[PDB]
């Protein structure tokens, strides 16, 4: 499992600033995780002020964003808590507006592409999903099935990639 | 009896032991010490510094990096109190490695 | 006091006579089923002057002619007492911030706020209601 | 078989005998004080100031002041295996492995909180009302010195666990602004740290303050303040019987021994309820203080945020005279230290200015006054204003609002809102003397209309005396009284017939319990009427 | 936020509050 | 020969709130229509008991909360102060009755997200709940207003018009009875 000490420690370096359980007073906080979970709040916010902890094509070294076993330790930490082609389209409906053209609502140079989203893979877009984002309203429990998610996480990824 | 002179030389740098506020752990102790831009693994209380390639992080850094003697190591009791003295009893150590997209 | 219940007797004839009319044209002319949507809305504003209506019915059947209800009645009928009017209060001022103090939290969607201020309500609406019955201090 | 009364009598007679306190005794109860409820407000920081004696005394048979550095190995779960301070392992075991412990200290926190919150309070009784004038003096400014060691007293205590929250704000505060002081420079940032921040004999000093320095100060200041207005009696707000030099009001033995005993049993019995319901300071969430790490809502309790938030509004005003620097942090030591000097030398800056310089034992009503109410209430809205901005990081996220601009309503708000907060409570007390005056020409306005035969709606006044064959009756003059302006606080409402919540009494008691009830009130109606004209 | 400033908060309108309202109880106004 | 000001002011406005479950109904009645293609219940099953022994509780209070203005009209202080206890405590229970049956509904059932149901469920007899907390509210706020004055004929019409209130709560549950569990 991950480690609470390394997650506490993780969470007083880098997160003690602008969180402490509540949000950032600069600009939006992130704020308390909602469902806290390693799906997504794992998952990064890099569109907005918040900065990127992940860097994508990092070898390891002593100068990092995020560390895997760090992240999922810190994710952990955080949460105390006391037919593929047919969920693509489905994914348009209910987010068509902003998802179809695989462009951004919010910003149209935006766009749900992998230089845009970086480092993604289908996990981070499934988390980002379920719990929606800082300004997309979730999905999980109250609009779609886990079939769902994963139908339009699989579709959004195979998009995004070819 | 509690009144200390804030300009007394007392660490030992390489300019002739300049006083204390005008060093901050980086001020090099000779020539060539060569202090590395070593991060922490996170809980950086019993944490080794390990060393930082620059191609480690993508775009948009924030990793908070500290001084490393390079010549600490890690695990002996000898050497475990110079990273005591480096971040909890050591203040304006540490930096912030920002990386700019180009 | 006959047309002051005459006024919310025309207007449940005639709201009856748009809901039962708006019922049916949209069971058999609408492009779906029957609307529900509006022909709620006029079953309950003939509701509306149903509850009223027929309430001003109940107390025109009970009282005598008033003088105002008389057709040439002279201005020295009402010599009695008015009955009571508030002359002053600072408790009205202090249950409209107390209703904006748990609307902003219900609109920020805070509820350390809301549930103060719907306590902020109670204690004010507790001010506007006991304040002609208190009596002196005991010391 | 024990007695209690020939075994007490015997025993008044063996002190009697030993000592002689018979007419020492007799005027310290037969002493006389005034029964409002402004002047219970003092009362609340000198039981709050008992609370946090009994509930810091358990508090240090626990704590470790140390600030050598400690792995945890302890019962938390998160924190283990961390670097800590052992003030910050003992302020976790006094949370997590003392029977009991985190209750003992959340009452110590809230008793703190209520102490420093009831001396504002009392404070704003005493400048309104005026009690400060000609014998009293010298009870503001050593009462406003306990304001003063109050800030620093809770300061100096949340810094005792060595939280991250609560190290940042020492770094802060003694850590910034004592370094840019112009008037010595550096020197005194060696002197109360013992070298650079955070050393190694910070919390052992400021746990050698916090417990007998500063106390020891605070409970012997309270002991010259409690004992002038013993023996310069308590002021009254005028009334009936009250004529300068009266003091009338209640006893102390059979009265005021038991509600002014009862009331401490009702503060503490809040504080117990505060102490163990709400959460008041969590320091196992952020870990210890590491220089490293960061908080991102670093605030001080409520009667040290104004101070917070005024280092947050005042602009980047730098100077550089010469070679050396002058920071930000001037612009708050001598903020500071001009706030600390206007609250304490106050009623020399009105016997300078009014001219009053007569011996005052009535209190002033806060109407009657406009000038130094608004004054007051120019310095509450100010006192608001710095509080509701060095926590705008948190109305940033919370209120939806910015963070940038909340400066900027601060900022331009410091100039702007106590200069119109001066014209909106100076046309308001002016206002409410107004409103009693009408009480007095015409009288209690009551709600009852009666339309006249010829038209003309009436509200049929209640004349408050003596009566005319005129219209409105014979004025009366003001002389500070509160003046009923509803009937129902005079004798109109009437009792709703004696028994219980549900049964009632044989209405042979009910005649016996309203007529034997309103007559002692009669009976003391005319009690102070042939008081008043025995004076007069 | 959850450090001093919504404490501070509760202080004044829980706290404060059950002190003065019990306060003029106790005492008289006059 | 004056027909009674608050009781009219009343009334007047128990109208309005007659259109606030306007609005409440027509979000019911939409989501059933357009959106039911089978029984509007598919993952939950509606139990009439612990929904029929709360709502022969209201039905009772009325019963009890008329008696209690019969004493106003009367003159019997206490007699108004007993029976609208009883109808403090038996609205009391509705309340109670009823938030047991929503725990009921959501660590089982639907919750007030991630249903169609289940929010014209939540809504419907959610602001009728609150509907019954604010009018207990009333019964406190009458019944200490009781121990403060002589019990004058306008603390007997204080007591009419919360009456109506209630009854007014009392009828919209029938409504909200025969709407939701007979005609799913
Ligand atoms: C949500 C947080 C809430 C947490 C709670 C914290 C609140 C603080 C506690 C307040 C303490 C007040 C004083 C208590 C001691 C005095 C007791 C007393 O009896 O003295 C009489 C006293 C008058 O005595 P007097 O001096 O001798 O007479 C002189 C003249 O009469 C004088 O005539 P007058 O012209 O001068 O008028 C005087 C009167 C004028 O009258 C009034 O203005 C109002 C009178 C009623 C006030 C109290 C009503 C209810 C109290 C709060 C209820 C909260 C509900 C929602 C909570 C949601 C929580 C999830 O003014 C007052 O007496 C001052 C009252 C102070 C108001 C308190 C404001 C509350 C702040 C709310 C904070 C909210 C918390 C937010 C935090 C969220 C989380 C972080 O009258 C009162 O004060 C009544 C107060 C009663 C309150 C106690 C609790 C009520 C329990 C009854 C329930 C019954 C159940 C069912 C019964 C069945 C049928 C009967
Ligand atoms: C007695 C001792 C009184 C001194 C106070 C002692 C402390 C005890 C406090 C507990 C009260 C217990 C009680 O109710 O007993 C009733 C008690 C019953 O009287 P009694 O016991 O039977 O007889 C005793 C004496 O005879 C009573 O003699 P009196 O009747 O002549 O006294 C009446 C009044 C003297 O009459 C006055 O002149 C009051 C003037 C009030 C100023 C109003 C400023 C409002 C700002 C408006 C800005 C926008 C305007 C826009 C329009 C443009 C202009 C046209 O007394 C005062 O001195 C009040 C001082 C004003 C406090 C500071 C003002 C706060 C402004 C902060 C603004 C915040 C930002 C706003 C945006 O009467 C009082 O004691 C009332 C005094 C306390 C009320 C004011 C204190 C509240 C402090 C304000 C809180 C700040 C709110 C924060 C907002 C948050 C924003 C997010
Ligand atoms: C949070 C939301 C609000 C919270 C509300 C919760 C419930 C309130 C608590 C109730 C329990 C205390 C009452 C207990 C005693 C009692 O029942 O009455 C006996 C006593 C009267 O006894 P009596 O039988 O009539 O005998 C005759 C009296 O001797 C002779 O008495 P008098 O007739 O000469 O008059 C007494 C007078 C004494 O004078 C005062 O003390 C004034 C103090 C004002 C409070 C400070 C201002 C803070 C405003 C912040 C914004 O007191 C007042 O009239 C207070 C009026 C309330 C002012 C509302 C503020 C206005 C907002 C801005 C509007 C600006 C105006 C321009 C608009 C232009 C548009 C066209 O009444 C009082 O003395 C009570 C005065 C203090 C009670 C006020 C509550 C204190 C805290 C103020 C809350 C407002 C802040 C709003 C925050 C929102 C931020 C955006
Ligand atoms: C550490 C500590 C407690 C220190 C206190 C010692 C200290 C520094 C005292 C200050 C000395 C000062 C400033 C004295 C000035 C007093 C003064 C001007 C006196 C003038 C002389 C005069 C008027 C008359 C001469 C006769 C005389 C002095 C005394 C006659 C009565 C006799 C024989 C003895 C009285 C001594 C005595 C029992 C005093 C108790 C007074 C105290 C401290 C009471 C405490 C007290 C309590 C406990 C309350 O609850 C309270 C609640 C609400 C309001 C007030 C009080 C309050 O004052
Ligand atoms: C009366 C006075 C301060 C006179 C000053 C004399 C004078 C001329 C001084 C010159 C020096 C100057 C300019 C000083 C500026 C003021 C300053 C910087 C410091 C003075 C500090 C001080 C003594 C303040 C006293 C004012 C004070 C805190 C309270 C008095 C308010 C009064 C009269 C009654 C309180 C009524 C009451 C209990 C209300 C409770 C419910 C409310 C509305 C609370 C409002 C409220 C308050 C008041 C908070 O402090 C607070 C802090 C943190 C979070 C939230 C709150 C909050 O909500
Ligand atoms: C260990 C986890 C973690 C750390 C550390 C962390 N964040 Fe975040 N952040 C999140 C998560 C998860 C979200 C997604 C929002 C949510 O949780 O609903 C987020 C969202 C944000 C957003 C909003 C982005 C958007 O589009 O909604 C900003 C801005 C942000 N973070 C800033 C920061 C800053 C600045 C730091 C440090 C200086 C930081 N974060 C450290 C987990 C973290
Ligand atoms: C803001 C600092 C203070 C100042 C300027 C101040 C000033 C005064 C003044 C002038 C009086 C006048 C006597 C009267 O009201 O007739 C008084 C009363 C009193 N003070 Fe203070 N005081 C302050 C704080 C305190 C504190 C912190 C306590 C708690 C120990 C306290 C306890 C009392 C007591 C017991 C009285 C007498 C009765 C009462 O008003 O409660 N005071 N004060
Ligand atoms: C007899 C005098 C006092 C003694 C011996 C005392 C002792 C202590 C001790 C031992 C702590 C321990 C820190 C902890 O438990 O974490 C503490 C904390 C504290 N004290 Fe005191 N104290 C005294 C008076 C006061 C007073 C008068 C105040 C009011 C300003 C005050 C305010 C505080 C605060 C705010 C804390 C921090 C509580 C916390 O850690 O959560 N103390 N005190």
């Amino acid at each position: 499992s991950a480690l609470l000490r390394t997650g506490k420690q993780l969470f007083e370096t880098s997160c003690v600033s602008c969180h402490g359980a509540n949000l950032q007073g600069v600009p939006d906080r992130g704020p308390s995780l909602i469902g806290t979970g390693e799906a997504a709040v794992y998952f990064q916010v890099s569109t907005g002020r918040m900065p990127a902890m992940r860097g994508e094509a990092q070898a390891p070294s002593k100068p990092p964003h995020f560390d895997e076993s760090q992240i999922d330790a810190l994710g952990a930490y955080v949460q105390a808590n006391g037919d593929v082609a047919r969920g693509g389209d489905l994914f348009r409906l209910n987010c068509a507006s902003c998802h179809n053209f695989t462009g951004k609502g919010g910003a149209l140079s935006s766009g749900k592409y992998a230089p845009d989203l970086g480092d993604a893979n289908p996990a981070q877009i499934y988390t980002a999903m379920l719990t929606g984002p800082q300004n997309m309203p979730k999905f999980s429990d109250r609009q779609l099935t886990p079939d769902e998610k994963r139908d339009i996480v699989a579709y959004v990824r195979e998009s995004a990639e070819t | 009896g509690l009144i200390k002179n804030p300009w007394k030389p007392v660490v030992p740098t390489a300019e002739g032991k300049k006083a204390v506020l005008w060093t901050s752990g980086w001020t090099p102790r000779f020539k060539g010490e060569t202090i590395y831009l070593a991060r922490a693994t996170g809980r950086p209380g019993e944490s080794p510094f390990v060393k930082m390639r620059p191609e480690d992080i993508d775009a948009g850094g924030m990793e908070t990096v500290f001084p490393w003697r390079e010549s600490d190591g890690d695990g002996t009791t000898v050497e475990s109190e110079h990273k005591l003295t480096e971040i909890a009893m050591g203040v304006r150590n540490p930096v912030m490695l920002i990386r700019i997209k180009p | 006091m006959h047309i002051e219940a005459r006024l919310f007797e025309i207007l449940t004839a005639f709201f009856a006579l748009a809901a039962v009319v708006y019922a049916v044209l949209t069971a058999m002319f609408a492009t779906g089923g029957v609307e529900w949507a509006g022909t709620t809305a006029l079953v309950l504003t003939t509701g509306l002057t149903l509850i009223t209506g027929t309430f001003f019915r109940f107390v025109a059947r009970r009282l005598d002619t008033r003088p105002e209800d008389y057709e040439d009645a002279e201005i020295s009928d009402g010599a009695g007492e008015l009955g009571f009017f508030a002359p002053h209060s600072w408790w009205p001022i202090l249950i409209s911030l107390s209703f904006s103090t748990a609307a902003v939290g219900a609109a920020l969607w805070l509820p350390w706020l809301i549930a103060a201020g719907v306590a902020f309500v109670i204690t004010s609406v507790c001010g506007l209601v006991f304040e002609y019955y208190w009596g002196p201090e005991k010391h | 078989s024990p007695d209690f009364a020939k075994l007490a009598a015997a025993q008044g007679d063996a002190i009697d005998s030993r000592y002689h306190p018979s007419a020492a005794v007799r005027r310290q109860l037969n002493k006389v004080f005034p029964t409002h409820w402004s002047f219970l407000l003092g009362e609340i920081a000198l039981y709050s100031f008992i609370i946090l004696l009994l509930t810091g005394v358990w508090l240090t048979l626990f704590f470790d002041p140390s600030m050598a550095h400690v792995t945890y190995d302890g019962v938390y779960q998160p924190l283990r295996g961390v670097q800590m301070s052992r003030a910050y392992e003992t302020a976790l075991d006094i949370s997590f492995e003392v029977r009991g412990g985190l209750f003992v200290r959340q009452v110590h926190h809230w008793a703190a909180l209520m102490f420093a919150a009831s001396i504002m309070v009392h404070l704003a009784r005493i400048f309104f009302t005026g009690a400060f004038r000609r014998p009293r003096e010298a009870n503001w400014v050593i009462g406003s010195l306990l304001l003063i060691l109050a800030m620093f007293e809770g300061f100096f205590g949340y810094s005792l666990p060595d939280d991250l929250l609560s190290g940042t704000g020492i770094r802060a505060a003694l850590s910034g602004i004592t370094m840019g002081i112009p008037v010595i420079g550096t020197w005194m940032h060696w002197a109360l740290f013992g070298g650079d921040f955070p050393g190694e004999i910070l919390i052992p000093r400021l746990y050698a303050l916090h417990i007998l320095l500063i106390p020891g100060i605070i409970l012997a200041l309270i002991g010259a303040h409690l004992a002038l207005v013993w023996f310069q009696k308590h002021t009254q707000f005028p009334g009936p019987g009250r004529t300068e030099t009266n003091v009338v009001g209640v006893r102390v033995m059979p009265v005021f021994a038991v509600k002014s005993g009862a009331f401490f049993a009702m503060i503490t019995g809040v504080l117990g309820l505060m102490g163990g319901l709400l959460t008041i300071n969590p320091i196992w969430n952020l870990g210890p203080y590491k220089p490293s790490q960061v908080s991102a809502g670093s605030q001080p309790d409520f009667y040290m945020m104004w101070t917070d938030g005024l280092i947050r509004l005042w602009p980047a005003w730098e100077f550089y005279p010469f070679g050396h620097t002058i920071p930000q942090g001037v612009w708050v030591a001598v903020g500071m230290g001009l706030v600390f000097a206007l609250l304490i030398a106050y009623p020399f800056i009105e016997k300078k200015v009014t001219g009053d310089d007569a011996h005052h034992n009535l209190l002033q009503r806060p109407r009657d006054v406009p000038v130094r109410t608004a004054i007051g209430s120019m310095a509450i809205a100010l006192y608001l204003l710095l509080t509701f901005a060095c926590m705008n990081d948190i109305i940033a996220l919370k209120f939806h609002i910015s963070l940038n601009a909340t400066t900027w309503i601060g900022r331009i708000g410091m100039v702007v809102l106590p200069a119109i907060v001066y014209f909106v409570a100076y046309r308001w007390a002016i206002s409410l003397q107004r409103s009693d005056r009408e009480v007095l020409e015409h009288g209690v306005e009551t709600g009852i209309i009666k339309r006249l035969p010829h038209g003309a709606y009436v509200e049929l006044h209640q004349p408050l005396g003596p009566v005319d064959e005129h219209g409105h009756p014979i004025p009366l003059e003001y002389a500070g009284a509160p003046l009923p302006k509803r009937m129902n606080k005079l004798g109109s409402g009437g009792a709703p017939g004696t028994g219980s919540f549900l049964f009632p009494d044989p209405a042979v008691e009910h005649e016996a319990l309203t007529e034997a009830a309103h007559a002692s009130e009669h009976k003391s109606l005319t009690a102070l009427k042939e008081h008043q004209d025995r004076i007069h | 936020g959850f450090g001093p400033a919504p404490e501070g908060m509760a202080m004044w309108i829980i706290g404060m509050v059950a002190a003065i309202g019990v306060a003029m109880w106790i005492g008289s106004r006059a | 020969n004056r027909p009674n000001m608050v009781s009219v002011g009343t009334i007047v406005w128990l109208s309005s709130e007659l259109m606030f479950f306007a609005g409440l109904f027509a979000m019911y009645f939409t989501a059933r229509a357009q959106a039911g293609g089978a029984w509007p219940p598919e993952p939950t099953e509606l139990n009439l008991a612990l929904a029929v022994p709360v709502t022969l509780v209201l039905i009772a209070s009325s019963f009890t909360c008329q008696m209690g203005v019969f004493a106003a009209e009367r003159g019997d202080v206490f007699g108004l102060r007993r029976w609208y206890v009883i109808t403090f405590l038996m609205g009391l229970f509705f309340v109670l009755g009823q938030g047991y049956e929503y725990i009921h509904l959501v660590e089982h059932g639907t919750t007030i997200p991630g249903s169609a149901y289940g929010s014209v469920f939540y809504l419907a007899t959610g602001f009728h709940g609150l509907h019954v907390i604010g009018g207990l509210v009333a019964f406190v706020l009458l019944l200490a207003r009781t121990k403060m004055s002589k019990f004058t004929p306008a603390q007997a019409t204080a007591a009419i018009v919360v009456s109506y209130y209630w009854h007014f709560v009392d009828i919209v549950w029938i409504a909200l009875f025969a709407t939701i569990y007979f005609v799913r």
